[PDB]
């Protein structure tokens, strides 16, 4: 129930070693065969093990919690999805092999809108925690950081064609902030809506 | 030989597709992808053979 | 790390925040971001990736400017190659520091 | 083609000078001072939002 | 009935002695084989008996004595009973490359190195447990195993300096267990 | 003095266009801008290009280091990564693979090396691509 | 890492894996104390290099390179250094492997793939035997004709689709 598990040979009960999986517990286990690979499940988070004890090593090691996904977005190839959830984690996901490659988990607060920029391997996304956080593929770093002089939470992102210009749209402060990419100030606050922002999108 | 097809169908038509390609966007999209994608994995192992291999080629000479 | 109370008050603290804004279904003012400092190591970028058998991008993680740094020029010139007007443009650079 | 090649050559030969100067270091690996210098010695600093 | 004997010489003698019971009580109480120690001839033997089940006890009755007479330890040698993947080998030295006096004492040092380092480090890395007895190199472990443990001594033999034996057996053996 | 002497014969070499022995004595006078600027006028003279390796050969050890070191800073510039890629085809062409572990420094400039030859590599790669058009306008020609 | 108990015995059982890199684990109830000479010496993928040499048929040894996982043919590789065990004369076979795939050409990923792996491992051990090279003289010659064929193939139809879109 700790989330733990014990390895033993039975007839003389030797402990070989033991490991810890996740906060949650350990609802299912399964061993092949062959017996080099032991299947964990936890669904607490709804964790998927594949260990080889013999080599140390993960084989396969995903996670994913119910009802997290809220976002989506394509990159302009095709070939990738990126996603942000109520946890607060981005991940991107290869749709021929159908696995999560690289997450990111910069973000505090859950991740409310997420996209691609058209013509390079960069995500955008926005968040509750105030800040709309732009990611490289290249070098899987978070090289940009855009918040609000005033404290603000954001509803959606949106991105020009050409990638200079990102913008979003708050909860509450009724307002459309836009900055610049490459510099990174805040170029300017359009006013005007009464309420708060239902979405923005950037004619293509 | 699909390689050959495209090549030879897309040398021929292309100024004639350049006029309509607003509408042809989705098919090219995927076509640019398909052939981008086997052209990497080769760019990448060709090349580390070819020019460690004249590296090679080289050493031998010095000596 | 060092003040068992401020560990202690700390702990209060992420258990009672992470209840709050739930009961506002997380809608609370935020916290803006402290700018801060942190280690990247030169290796590949593989490590940062999930686990997997089979690597989508092969990088360096870090740049190649960070590994070497480089001047505004982009050459270096010795004392002796120094001309009258280069010495005199470091001299006029030091005073506007 | 011919700049392209001569790039080329010269990423094949400083790769395999890359492979022996990291033979060498195995030789040494006080295994572990030795390993937190070496891991000490390749670590940037960078300024991130937080 | 059917019985088989195995020699020991005088260096090996005494330690049979207080060990005796510890060799004494895995056979007659798990393989029910009935033992003895020939002082007169010097020669331990062992029989099956009616209360035998098995006949797959003799075979490991022989090689279980067999590792304590050569110099392994009364539980490494007793993984052989319980395990039967492990094998043991011998092979001498002289064979892989024929050498006389002290070239020969100098093949020995190659392999044991200053204090025994050469050896014990093999030995943590090929998961083998090595005998050297003069001219003559026991290895016990796996059929994998002992291969790498073989591979490094002959190479050591052979005159490569120790520093490029460790790096290759390292290679070999972190990719030896992947199983695809 | 003997600086100025040094300096004075450098000069008059300059002076007479003798490029391919000037290239001696700026590497031992510690002049990196200088010989960059030789090297840039060796190749584009046709015949001082030819001889631009077998000079390099002429050259002693302690001026082999520091060429390589100087190639380090050039090859950090767009503008000037050709001519330092030329330098260093030499050095790993000619000398041999167990004598440029014997330099001094090496491991720290191999370190920066590495980097902007990838960054060269694939620029010249997307070139190729655009140079392809080429062939494309050839065939639709008329 | 994983958290191991000091008491922990030596030996633990042991699964030999998928597939088997040696051919013959051993040769009812005999003995398992054997001197050398008895035990195999040699992956069976060296022994289907060593028959390919007379024969000048690498297919059989090819069906067990193209089955062996990726762990497993970098160290079927690297057993191949004369260090390993393996012959110079073994070494020359699968540089003649590598050959044939170039004539037939077909599965030539693997061809590239394989070659590309040899190449890092023992590239200093390469320029000082003379044998080896005779191979890289054809072998480079291939690899050169054959990619430049396919790179313009491959250049031409990208800048076409890229013209297409602006």
């Amino acid at each position: 129930a700790s989330g733990i598990f014990h390895l033993h040979e039975l007839p003389e009960f030797n402990l070989i070693h033991s490991l810890s999986i996740s906060d949650q517990s350990i609802a299912s286990v399964a061993i092949n065969s062959s017996g080099d690979w032991i299947a964990f499940g936890c669904s607490g988070l709804g964790q998927l093990l594949v260990w080889e004890w013999q080599s140390e090593s993960y084989v396969l090691k995903q996670q994913g919690h119910f009802n997290s996904m809220v976002a989506l977005a394509y990159s302009p190839d095709g070939q990738y999805i990126v996603t942000g959830g109520d946890d607060g984690k981005v991940k991107v996901w290869n749709t021929l092999s159908g696995f999560c490659f690289v997450t990111f988990t910069e973000h505090s607060s859950g991740v409310t809108g997420v996209t691609f920029t058209a013509t390079g391997y960069v995500v955008v996304t926005s968040s509750m925690d105030g800040t709309v956080r732009a990611f490289d593929l290249h070098r899987y770093r978070n090289f940009r950081t855009f918040t609000s002089p005033r404290p603000t939470q954001f509803s959606c992102v949106a991105v020009d064609a050409s990638g200079e210009i990102v913008s979003a749209g708050a909860q509450d402060s009724f307002e459309i902030f836009v900055w610049s990419m490459q510099t990174g100030r805040l170029l300017d606050v359009l006013s005007g809506h009464e309420g708060p922002i239902s979405g923005l999108c950037f004619n293509p | 030989f699909y390689l050959l097809w495209t090549h030879k169908l897309l040398m021929l038509h292309g100024q004639k597709l350049k006029s309509r390609a607003g509408t042809l966007l989705p098919v090219i999209q995927f076509l640019q992808k398909s052939i981008q994608r086997h052209l990497d994995d080769l760019s990448k192992l060709c090349s580390w053979n070819h020019y460690n291999m004249q590296y090679a080629l080289a050493v031998s000479k010095q000596r | 790390e060092e003040n068992p109370e401020h560990v202690e008050i700390q702990k209060m603290m992420d258990s009672l925040f992470l209840k709050l804004d739930a009961l506002s279904n997380f809608h609370f003012i935020p916290k803006p971001p402290v700018p801060e400092i942190k280690v990247v190591s030169n290796l590949p970028a593989i490590t940062m990736e999930e686990v997997a058998p089979v690597s989508v991008s092969d990088a360096a993680l870090l740049a190649p400017e960070e590994i070497k740094e480089k001047n505004k020029a982009g050459d270096i010139k010795t004392a002796a190659e120094k001309t009258a007007t280069d010495k005199k443009r470091e001299r006029r650079k030091k005073k506007y520091q | 083609s011919q700049v392209r090649d001569v790039i080329g050559f010269n990423m094949a030969g400083l790769d395999y000078l890359k492979r022996e100067c990291e033979a060498k270091s195995e030789v040494m690996f006080s295994h572990l001072e030795e390993k937190k210098r070496k891991r000490k010695k390749r670590e940037k600093l960078i300024l991130t939002l937080t | 009935e059917e019985t088989r004997k195995i020699p020991v010489p005088a260096n090996r003698y005494t330690p049979l002695k207080e060990n005796w019971m510890k060799i004494f009580t895995p056979i007659v109480e798990h393989l029910g084989l009935q033992i003895r120690f020939n002082l007169k001839s010097r020669n331990v033997e062992i029989r099956t008996c009616k209360e035998t089940k098995d006949v797959s006890a003799l075979t490991k009755a022989a090689d279980f004595v067999k590792a304590f007479i050569l110099g392994f330890q009364v539980e490494d040698a007793l993984a052989l009973i319980r395990l039967d993947d492990l094998f043991l080998e011998s092979f001498e030295i002289t064979d892989v490359k024929p050498l006389k006096g002290d070239h020969l004492s100098r093949a020995i040092g190659r392999i044991a190195g200053k204090g025994g380092k050469t050896k014990f480090t093999i030995e943590n890395v090929t998961r083998t447990r090595i005998v050297l007895a003069d001219v003559k190199v026991h290895i016990l472990g796996s059929f994998q195993n002992i291969k790498m443990a073989r591979t490094a001594i002959c190479n050591l033999i052979l005159g490569n300096p120790p520093s490029k034996v460790y790096g290759n057996i390292r290679a070999v053996a972190s990719r030896s267990a992947d199983r695809f | 003095e003997e600086q100025v002497v040094r300096q004075q014969e450098l000069d008059n070499l300059l002076h007479e266009k003798r490029y391919l022995r000037a290239l001696g004595l700026a590497i031992s006078l510690d002049r990196p801008h200088t010989v960059l600027t030789v090297i840039q006028a060796i190749r584009r003279d046709p015949e001082a290009c030819e001889k631009l390796e077998a000079t390099m050969l002429r050259l002693r050890r302690d001026q082999k280091e520091a060429l390589l070191r100087f190639c380090v800073t050039w090859n950090t510039n767009s503008r000037h990564c050709h001519e330092a890629q030329a330098v260093l085809g030499v050095l790993l062409r000619r000398e041999a693979p167990e004598e440029l572990l014997a330099y001094e420094g090496v491991r720290a400039a191999l370190e920066a090396l590495l980097p902007y030859t990838e960054r060269h590599f694939q620029r010249l790669s997307r070139t190729l691509q655009a140079a392809a058009f080429l062939d494309f306008l050839w065939h639709n020609m008329k | 890492p994983p958290k191991v108990p000091k008491s922990a015995p030596f030996f633990i059982p042991t699964i030999p894996g998928l597939v088997p890199r040696y051919a013959a684990p051993e040769q009812p109830q005999q003995s398992k104390v054997v001197n050398l000479g008895v035990l195999a010496q040699k992956s069976d993928f060296c022994l289907k290099l060593e028959e390919g040499l007379v024969n000048n048929k690498y297919d059989t040894a090819l069906n067990l390179l193209k089955e062996s996982g990726p762990s497993g043919i970098e160290t079927e590789l690297r057993s191949l250094s004369p260090d390993c065990g393996g012959s110079i004369e073994v070494m020359q076979s699968f540089l003649k492997m590598i050959g044939m795939m170039l004539d037939r050409k077909r599965d030539f990923e693997l061809a590239q793939a394989y070659l590309a792996l040899f190449l890092k491992l023992h590239l200093k051990m390469l320029p000082s035997e003379p044998v080896l090279l005779e191979e890289i003289t054809n072998l480079s010659s291939q690899v050169e004709e054959n990619w430049t064929h396919l790179q313009s193939l491959f250049n031409q139809s990208m800048c076409i689709l890229n013209y297409l879109k602006s």
